[PDB]
């Protein structure tokens, strides 16, 4: 009845407002109940600790923890504010992919080889495999099965494949089938090495994960039933290696230091003063912990970038140095050569901690041995030195190590030092040896020798390295390379940083080595801000480290003993029996079409130049969790086309439908990290923190088991099948729910993590009730401190950082000293040359004839050349249009296969995302791109926005006999769009790594749909219209990283080995020695009319009009 | 009516009266130490723009410049709509003095004409020009990601003071802007400016989805809802600053995209009349951080460091004159900037004041042709009440263990 | 006063011819359609309405459509008005952001007044403490009556879009209830505006007192249909003669009062002040009712 408001009146918005009870909209939208904690642990290498806010138990949103000041460790020691916030945009649209239309819902089993398993398992003739569809697993259904149901089939066909294989019959089926007689003797008569287990990046989850690695080793029971043998005769799976199948690791540093890798924790790169990257985005690929280097122009420090492109690492470069693909050996050479002719070397940390006051023989080219010129000379007894009581060094070792000559300035003379013998050491023994001279020697027979030290020898070998000819092979600027070569002599702490931007080539060996160059003359290995430091993914399953102090480590998971396991909860680390029986392998030589290293060679017939350590077995049984293997295999469609079909069983456990599970046999859906049901343990190389969590989060979104319990649903149905009770007891902790055990098994028994407790570190007892810190000598873990700071021996031959190798094979190689030479097939030159005159260089060319086309051919050519001759050769696919280098880096907006097809980051990777797809051709509501340098792409009529062609070498790529009428051809050839980015060089083109592949249905569906979506019927989603970036790559099997006599320390153990270690000294994986061809596909405008939107407003990159010129000059805006 | 604005160092046209707010809601963003990993990008969408009918809605989006943009080629198309030979800048009469919150004219006077005052003089009868943008014009939010300008000579190479081969990136939200373009153009008087902190929201009871704040605001922040019918745009997360998140515990909390940024180059508060104000200093003090495009009128109160790297040119076109000074401090940072910025993305809590306590000497050279010393200083951040809330050191301390751990594992 | 023109006096002085409704039993379906009134308005007599640019105050837009007819009709019980204008486009909805709707208005003094320029009263959406009603009718609306939920959505403007929560036929049934509830919902939806949601209705019932103040009513009372066939709109409001909201107008027959005229055209990007205005009040009267 009171009078009405009929209209309601405004007066001023910037005053003033009548009513604002609406406000609450926003704030109701905000309102959450509860929040919880986890850890996002996609091999992103950060292990971020996360917190996540929930609304009516549905996980809604997520931020940082600002939890990093609460970080401490045992002693009380504590992490600062200063590490905050620290997270990616891909882990606040994690939830996104939890509740997203991708997700795995339900144990999967594909039709036709459930079909195979009803009708008895029968030979696989080409005739069974094509009606079982082995051949074509694409075009097949995927089932849904039970966890029991697909249990009982998996265990089934794992018993009677590994024993279809295990006797002399299998062996003899196998030479049938064309594989090498190496490797069915490595085999040895074990059907169940035939069976490849990986736990793919374990660190992620060591009990969920690698947990794989146990159940390999387990398979030694079946071994057991199927061959009839004792434990000791008996033999399990192969372990899969992780670190190296990725290209991550830096194959120099076994050669320079003997260390797996050396990194450094974060923090530590912000004292740097002169910071330098050569193969690395650390801006775009170690987002959360960037910001410790973007922050170094703030503190008085310079940033120094050399990438072939203008990266979001140039922005914070002092100064960029453009540079030629494949060629930062002869830089660093040319930088070295600047430093020794002025002598801006610091001669006092050289004479000690270094090779080069070493001497070298000039017959063999070996290091000169006191053997050879002391008569009746013993090898100094140090076994009470530091090489046995800390390093763990054996008799039967150092007795093939031996001992080194140095010429000692006081005394004048050669004199006799050991390993040990090293920095301060010499000091105090009467040592100064001599970094010059070329001295006259005989030997103990009287034959005269000639011996000179590393450093003369290295002064011969730098005269090809003149500044004004790495200017011609590098195409850098001089005055660049100079600034450079000051700029290192001047400024402490000097550190240069390198990753997979040239640990992806083919000479990355020489390339580490030469990272080192620089960096040992000037004094700054060891000291913090200092050192030579290579990024990857997380690898350092080596941080349950063991020792005799603290006990097995990471062994006591993987490698406990199996028919003697400990089934007392209360255990002690030091009371488990250690023995595995688990063969370790690299993946590559799966990659490498299931082959080692075999060239027919002219001059010595057929050669092996794989090593007897690093030998693989046929696969015929694959299960891997945690990886997108398949899809994120390099020269994939070889690997679906003729590889697997002869792979009788591939299992994958995942949170996703991967496009591995399309071309997969079983597929079983795991627990997000979110849908923990068990704790897990986690670590990390770029930073100190433990990160342990589970059981907090949201209950199973669907049919979904923990990781751990899906390997004991396992074992459990194998022992269910064998009548064996032993099973079950080598998973009685994990199938009991019950792993805190097996966490507690590896804190305890590891050096940096012995004194912690998987209870106490999940209560907040060291601060955040999920973190603590591992215990290393230094808060900021540098690696070799204490080896510069305390005088102790590097993990090399000599204890000392190495710049020459004098085995046996490097040798032969070519490759005795740090080197440059081109790629075996990423290159406009000869492949594979060594650009040297050195007489000092003595390589084997094993008969091989420069026209060589063939890969393996080219693998092994090692040709001396000199680089005013190499100008003149001639790469063969360089000159018929394969003139495109074509780097696949990785991308801010991916962790390799995750995060790649959720909308909201499937947007933003690209210039063309659209959420309501107006352009139907486009794949999802994102489409991959590759970058162009505008000119190249108008010299082949390409407009920014087309879509084009990929192709590369037609006798290797897409897929071996390939033909262009065949179904699978449609599938494999790789036809994206291209995008405009004047940022690159001419001969240079882009595309970040893993999209999820294009598969037979998803064609199929991008051709049949209205709407054009790739979307298979089984939910799978294609980032490509067709084929994949892996379209146009390959895998190379370097002769470097096969050797059977590398010294070199054991990853999880403080103990030497020689030869191959998984994830230490094997394959190191290139997806960049590739070139390739780009020919325009189909018209960017919608509809394939006309030219791509953009375009037309001309305001684009290459396509500028003059008023967008008065832009990019700023001329719209003058003062005075 | 004409009203003052301190960027322009003039009197500006503008429908509504000057009204500032008790204190204005303002950030600093140091671009030289952002990634584009376009975290703040998805704690926005993860929070306000997640459902049906904002698909295409980013509303904090981080761009590569110069090629880049949401909506594509944003900046150019508006610039063209003011394009003047009268656009000019006068520096000599730039106050020397640090003027009282909202007067003022540190950076000059610029002497071309505003959105506002372009629509005036050509009697277009519409309160500023302006477009509306295509649907086709909201795809690509990440367009030109890491597209560079190139000078096309074969010996081009990178190098300080300015790369010949460059590109940045620029991290935009709503501006929140005293004299919005936005609220000008509803002719419902729907888009209201609040007294208190300065948010400027659209009111979703009233809202008639008449796209004009979409057709005039320069920065294109204000988006169609096709869902709701009606437009949506930045609210600041006004319920953070309130103090609604019980994670500040009442306290006033910085806005999400503001608390997720990875490369902690935004430090998100008030423009007061302290100087002890982080803010504050920053912005009217130091001169350090710039506001977006002032040409346009708007008076954006998110306020930048420019890339040391970029062409000055380009650089002062969009930040003002005030380019050439900011870069000067930041490159050899003096003892208390180092110190501010230590405290950027340290806390999620609001910071009110900041005070040094003062440490040793750590590091100190030559660097840029002019000295450089570092000390490791504690900064301290306090809130509302004058409590502290906040405190981290500059220099990263180093711990050393027992012997039978090891580094070389 | 920089934004508006001042009021001229022949906006204030009503329209000479005068628009009558006539009394005629109207026999009508439960669904009524403008076929079904087309027989009833075929035997009253319409005023011819003109039409001009919106140029008094900013913004300024306008001038598609000239003219337009107007009949009326009532039964003693419920008014009809029947609007016919000449327009090429069909514009049926406002989904993308470059998009906006056809529309047509008429409004009303609410109570009784006589205007003339002695005692004035603007015809520009009323004016202060003279408060008006307006009846909107929204093309869309029409499309949205149709819709399989009262409202048309995104799917039915971009047909290929794909959201992994709302496009997700594998969706758990408590996520949905959370991301798809009116809270999570947010804007125009939560805040229960209607053009965000389903009105039932493709008129609204709103008031105003002058341009910058138009508000919607809170009790929605009049409803309406529509038909456009060969470029030319034809749309029919309905409201019962009287109805218990005291800010509706309220006819008697018998008595006469004033009406205005507005017509939008989402081709030419009509919303607010862009609309194609009479610039007069129009002279309104309602026969008496033929008691038998
Ligand atoms: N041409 C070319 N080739 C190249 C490279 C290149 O640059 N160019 N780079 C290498 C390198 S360095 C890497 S690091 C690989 O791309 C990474 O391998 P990965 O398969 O593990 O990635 P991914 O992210 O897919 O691994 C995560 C997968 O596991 C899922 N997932 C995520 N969380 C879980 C979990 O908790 N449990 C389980 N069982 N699975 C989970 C995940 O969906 C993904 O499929 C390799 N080849
Ligand atoms: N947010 C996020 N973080 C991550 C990842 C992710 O996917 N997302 N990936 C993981 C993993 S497993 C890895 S292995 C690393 O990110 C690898 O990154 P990286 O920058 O070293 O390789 P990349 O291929 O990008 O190469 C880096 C640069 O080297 C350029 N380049 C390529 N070839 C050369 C060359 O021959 N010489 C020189 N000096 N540079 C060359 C390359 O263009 C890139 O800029 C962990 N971090
Ligand atoms: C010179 C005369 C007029 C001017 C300057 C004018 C101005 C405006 C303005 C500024 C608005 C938006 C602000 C608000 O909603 O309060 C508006 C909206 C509106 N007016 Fe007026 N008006 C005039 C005459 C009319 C007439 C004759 C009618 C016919 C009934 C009318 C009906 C409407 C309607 C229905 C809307 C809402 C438009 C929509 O929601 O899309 N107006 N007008
Ligand atoms: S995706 Fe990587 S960087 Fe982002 S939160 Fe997860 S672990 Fe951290
Ligand atoms: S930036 Fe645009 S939307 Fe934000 S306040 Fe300014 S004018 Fe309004
Ligand atoms: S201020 Fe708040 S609403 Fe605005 S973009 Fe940032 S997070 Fe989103
Ligand atoms: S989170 Fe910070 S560093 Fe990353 S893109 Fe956003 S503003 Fe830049
Ligand atoms: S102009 Fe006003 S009516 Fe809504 S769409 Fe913009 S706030
Ligand atoms: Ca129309
Ligand atoms: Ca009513
Ligand atoms: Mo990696």
């Amino acid at each position: 009845f009171r009078l009405l408001k009929p209209a309601v009146v405004v007066d001023n918005p910037l005053d003033t407002y009548p009513d604002r009870r609406w406000e609450s909209v926003y704030r109701d939208q905000y309102q959450y109940d509860r929040t919880f904690t986890y850890c996002c642990s996609p091999n992103d290498t950060h292990a971020c600790r996360i917190r996540a806010f929930v609304r009516n138990n549905v996980m809604m949103r997520v931020e940082q923890n600002y939890d990093h000041q609460n970080y401490s460790d045992l002693y009380g020691n504590k992490a600062t504010r200063n590490w905050n916030p620290r997270m990616c945009l891909k882990g606040y649209t994690f939830h996104r992919r939890v509740y997203g239309p991708y997700r795995l819902r339900y144990p999967l089993i594909r039709k036709g080889w459930k079909r195979w398993a009803d009708d008895g398992f029968p030979e696989l003739t080409p005739e069974n495999k094509t009606k079982y569809m082995f051949d074509n697993r694409g075009n097949d259904e995927l089932l849904r099965a039970s966890w029991d149901e697909a249990f009982t089939y998996a265990s089934k066909g794992i018993i009677h494949i590994t024993k279809k294989y295990s006797g002399p019959e299998g062996a003899q089926k196998l030479i049938d089938q064309g594989y090498p007689k190496e490797m069915v003797d490595r085999m040895q008569g074990a059907g169940t090495r035939t069976f490849k287990g990986r736990g793919g990046m374990g660190l992620l989850g060591v009990i969920g994960k690698y947990g794989m690695y146990r159940f390999n080793n387990c398979l030694a029971i079946v071994d057991a039933h199927n061959r009839g043998v004792g434990p000791d005769q008996a033999l399990g799976g192969r372990n899969w290696s992780n670190y190296t199948w990725h290209g991550d690791q830096a194959p120099g540093h076994p050669f320079s230091h003997g260390l797996q890798t050396s990194d450094v924790d974060m923090n530590d790169v912000r004292f740097s003063k002169l910071l330098i990257q050569t193969g690395k985005n650390l801006i775009e690929n170690k987002m959360p912990e960037a910001h410790w280097v973007t922050e170094v122009m703030e503190r008085g420090g310079k940033i120094v970038v050399i990438t072939p492109e203008y990266s979001p690492s140039a922005q914070k470069a002092d100064y960029w140095i453009p540079i030629r693909n494949n060629t930062d050996t002869a830089l660093f050479l040319g930088i070295t050569k600047i430093l020794i002719d002025n002598k801006w070397y610091d001669a006092d940390y050289v004479k000690k901690f270094t090779d080069f006051p070493l001497l070298i023989r000039t017959d063999t080219l070996k290091r000169v041995s006191p053997k050879d010129i002391i008569p009746n000379y013993k090898l100094q007894d140090i076994s009470d030195g530091p090489s046995y009581h800390i390093q763990g060094l054996k008799d039967e070792q150092r007795e093939i190590i031996g001992d080194f000559v140095v010429w000692d300035a006081k005394s004048k003379g050669p004199k006799a030092i050991t390993r040990d013998d090293v920095g301060e050491t010499l000091v105090k023994k009467g040592i100064d040896p001599v970094l010059e001279g070329s001295f006259k020697l005989k030997t103990i027979d009287g034959k005269e020798i000639e011996v000179m030290t590393l450093l003369e020898m290295y002064k011969i070998h730098l005269r090809d390295y003149d500044i004004d000819s790495v200017v011609s092979m590098t195409n850098s600027p001089k005055d660049l390379i100079e600034r450079l070569a000051k700029d290192i002599a001047t400024i402490k702490p000097v550190a240069i940083h390198y990753g997979e931007g040239v640990n992806h080539y083919f000479h990355a060996t020489l390339m580490n080595r030469s990272y080192y160059l620089p960096v040992m003359l000037t004094g700054n290995v060891g000291y913090f801000g200092s050192g030579s430091h290579t990024w990857a993914g997380n690898y350092k399953a080596g941080n349950f480290q063991a020792s005799k102090w603290s006990g097995p480590g990471f062994y006591g998971w993987v490698a406990e003993d199996v028919f003697k396991p400990n089934l007392d909860p209360y255990a002690s680390a030091k009371d488990l029996n250690i023995k595995g029986r688990a063969l370790d392998e690299e993946v590559a030589y799966w990659n490498h079409s299931e082959r080692p290293l075999i060239v027919n060679t002219p001059k010595y017939g057929r050669k092996v130049f794989t090593g007897k350590t690093h030998m693989p077995s046929p696969t015929k049984v694959l299960w891997f969790t945690n990886v997108n293997l398949i899809n994120n295999a390099k020269h994939v469609y070889q690997m679906l086309k003729n590889v697997n079909p002869n792979i009788e069983q591939i299992m994958s456990t995942d949170i996703e439908i991967t496009g591995s599970i399309e071309y997969a046999d079983f597929a079983f859906p795991a627990n997000s990290w979110v849908e923990f049901q068990e704790f897990e343990i986690t670590n990390s190389c770029s930073n100190p923190f433990i990160q342990i969590w589970g059981k907090t989060g949201i209950t199973p979104v669907y049919e979904s088991k923990d990781d751990v319990k899906i390997l004991a649903g396992m074992a459990s149905k194998l022992g269910e099948l064998l009548r064996d009770k032993r099973f079950e007891d080598n998973w009685k902790f994990a199938i009991e729910g019950r792993a805190s055990v097996y966490i507690n098994r590896l804190l305890d028994g590891s050096t940096t993590m012995k004194g912690y407790t998987c209870e106490d570190i999940l209560n907040g007892k060291y601060g955040e009730p999920g973190v603590a810190m591992l215990l290393f000598r230094t808060y900021p873990r540098h690696p070799f401190w204490e080896q510069v700071h305390e005088s102790l021996p590097f993990y090399t031959p000599t204890g000392r950082l190495q710049a020459y190798n004098d085995e046996p094979e490097i040798i032969e190689y070519g490759e005795n000293f740090i080197v440059h030479r081109e790629g075996p097939e990423a290159t406009p030159y000869l492949p594979n040359a060594i650009v040297s005159t050195n007489p000092y260089i003595r390589p084997d060319d094993y008969g091989i004839p420069e026209n060589a086309e063939y890969w393996e051919d080219r693998t092994v050519r090692n040709i001396k050349k000199s680089w005013e001759e190499t100008k003149k050769t001639k790469n063969f696919l360089w000159e018929k249009g394969y003139h495109f280098y074509c780097v696949t880096p990785k991308s801010r907006h991916t962790v390799h296969s995750q995060w790649a097809v959720t909308d909201w980051n499937f947007i933003w990777n690209n210039n063309f995302g659209d959420p309501y797809r107006m352009d139907k051709r486009m794949p999802g509501v994102g489409e991959h791109q590759i970058h162009i340098h505008p000119q190249a792409a108008r010299d082949l009529g390409i407009e920014d926005g087309d879509y084009v062609y990929v192709d590369a070498n037609p006798a290797d790529r897409p897929y071996e006999g390939w033909k262009p009428n065949d179904s699978f051809y449609k599938v494999s050839r790789l036809m994206l769009r291209a995008k405009y980015n004047p940022a690159y060089p001419y001969n240079c083109t882009m595309m970040k790594h893993s999209a999820w592949i294009s598969s037979d249905k998803t064609v199929q569906a991008h051709e049949t749909r209205p709407d054009g979506r790739a979307l298979s019927p089984s939910g799978y989603q294609s980032s490509f219209r067709y084929g994949s970036q892996q379209s146009i790559t390959r895998d190379w099997s370097m002769p470097m990283h096969q050797l059977d006599s590398l010294f070199h320390k054991a990853k999880i153990g403080m103990k030497f080995i020689f030869g191959f270690e998984a994830d230490n000294h094997c394959i190191n994986t290139v997806p960049k020695e590739t070139l390739v061809k780009i020919t325009k596909a189909e018209n960017g405008g919608m509809g394939g009319k006309g030219v791509w939107d953009p375009v037309k407003t001309g305001y684009t990159a290459g396509n500028e009009n003059d008023f967008m010129k008065k832009f990019l000059n700023g001329e719209l805006i003058k003062v005075d | 009516t004409l009203v003052h604005n301190w960027h322009l160092g003039r009197r500006m046209e503008y429908p509504y009266f000057e009204s500032r707010p008790k204190h204005q809601f303002a950030a600093v963003f140091n671009i030289n130490r952002c990634i584009a990993c376009q975290t703040c990008t998805m704690a926005c969408k993860s929070t306000w723009t997640f459902n049906k009918g904002q698909e295409f809605m980013w509303w904090n989006n981080v761009e590569t410049k110069p090629y880049g943009g949401f909506p594509q080629s944003w900046d150019v198309k508006t610039l063209k709509l003011i394009d003047s030979p009268d656009n000019i800048w006068y520096t000599d009469d730039k106050d020397k003095e640090t003027s009282q919150y909202g007067t003022g004219a540190p950076y000059g006077t610029y002497e071309g004409d505003t959105i506002f005052e372009v629509a005036k003089k050509k009697n277009i009868n519409q309160w500023a020009v302006g477009y509306i943008p295509e649907d086709k014009e909201w795809r690509s939010p990440n367009f030109g990601e890491d597209t560079a300008k190139s000078s096309n000579q074969p010996g081009e190479y990178s190098t300080l003071p300015e790369h010949s081969r460059w590109f940045f990136y620029l991290q935009r939200i709503c501006n929140h802007c005293t004299y919005p373009g936005c609220l000008a153009a509803c002719p419902r008087k729907a888009i209201y400016k609040r007294k208190e902190d300065g948010i400027v929201l659209i009111d979703q009871k009233r809202c008639r989805g008449y796209r004009k704040c979409v057709e005039q605001c320069p920065y294109k922040k204000p988006m169609y809802r096709g869902l709701t019918r009606v437009s949506e745009k930045c609210i600041a997360c006004y319920p953070r600053i309130e103090g609604r998140d019980s994670l500040t515990d009442g306290r006033p909390m910085e806005t999400r995209c503001m608390s997720a940024c990875v490369g902690q180059i935004r430090l998100q508060g008030f423009l007061d009349d302290n100087p002890k104000n982080p803010i504050t200093w920053l912005i009217r003090h130091q001169k350090i951080a710039l506001p977006l495009y002032p040409q346009f009128g708007t008076e954006p109160n998110i306020y930048y460091i420019p890339p040391r790297w970029a062409p000055r040119a380009y650089l002062r076109q969009m930040f003002g004159p005030g380019v050439d000074e900011a870069i000067e401090k930041f490159m050899v940072p003096s003892r208390e900037l180092l110190a501010v910025m230590s405290l950027f993305r340290m806390t999620q809590t609001i910071v009110y004041e900041y005070k040094i306590e003062e440490g040793p000497k750590v590091f100190e050279t030559e660097i840029h042709g002019k000295k450089f010393t570092m000390y490791n200083d504690t900064v301290i951040g306090f809130g509302e009440d004058g409590k502290e809330v906040v405190r981290t050191t500059v220099e990263e301390p180093i711990h050393i263990r027992p012997d039978k751990h090891y580094n070389s594992i | 006063a920089e934004g508006v023109k001042g009021v001229a006096e022949e906006e204030l002085t009503p329209a000479k011819e005068v628009l009558n409704v006539k009394y005629m039993q109207i026999d009508v379906p439960a669904h009524i359609t403008v076929g079904a009134l087309e027989g009833a308005f075929k035997n009253a007599e319409g005023v011819q309405v003109k039409l001009q640019k919106q140029d008094k105050a900013f913004p300024n837009g306008g001038g598609s459509v000239n003219s337009a007819e107007i009949k009326a009709i009532h039964d003693g019980i419920t008014i009809y008005f029947q609007v016919i204008w000449d327009d090429a486009t069909d514009n049926k909805q406002a989904i993308a952001t470059q998009e906006f709707r056809d529309g047509a208005a008429l409004m009303f003094p609410l109570g009784k007044i006589t205007i003339s320029p002695e005692e004035p009263f603007s015809p520009r959406m009323g004016d202060r403490q003279k408060p008006v009603n307006l009846w909107h009718w929204k093309a869309d609306w029409e499309a949205d009556l149709l819709a399989t939920g009262g409202i048309e959505e995104c799917p039915a403007r971009y047909p290929n879009m794909h959201d992994d929560f709302s496009t997700n036929p594998h969706s758990v049934n408590y996520h949905k209830g959370v991301i798809q509830s009116a809270a999570e919902l947010s804007g125009g939806y939560a805040a229960h505006n209607l053009l965000s949601l389903p009105r039932g209705r493709a008129v609204e019932d709103l008031n105003a007192e002058g341009f910058g103040t138009l508000t919607s009513q809170d009790h929605q009372d009049v409803d309406g249909c529509s038909k456009f066939e060969n470029k030319k709109w034809t749309v029919v409001f309905c409201r019962s003669l009287n109805t218990g909201d005291p800010l509706d107008v309220q006819f008697v027959p018998g008595e006469s009062t004033y009406f205005n005229m507005a017509v939008w055209n989402g081709d030419r990007e009509d919303r607010n002040g862009q609309k194609n205005i009479s610039i007069q009040w129009h002279p309104l009267s309602l026969e008496r009712i033929a008691w038998q």
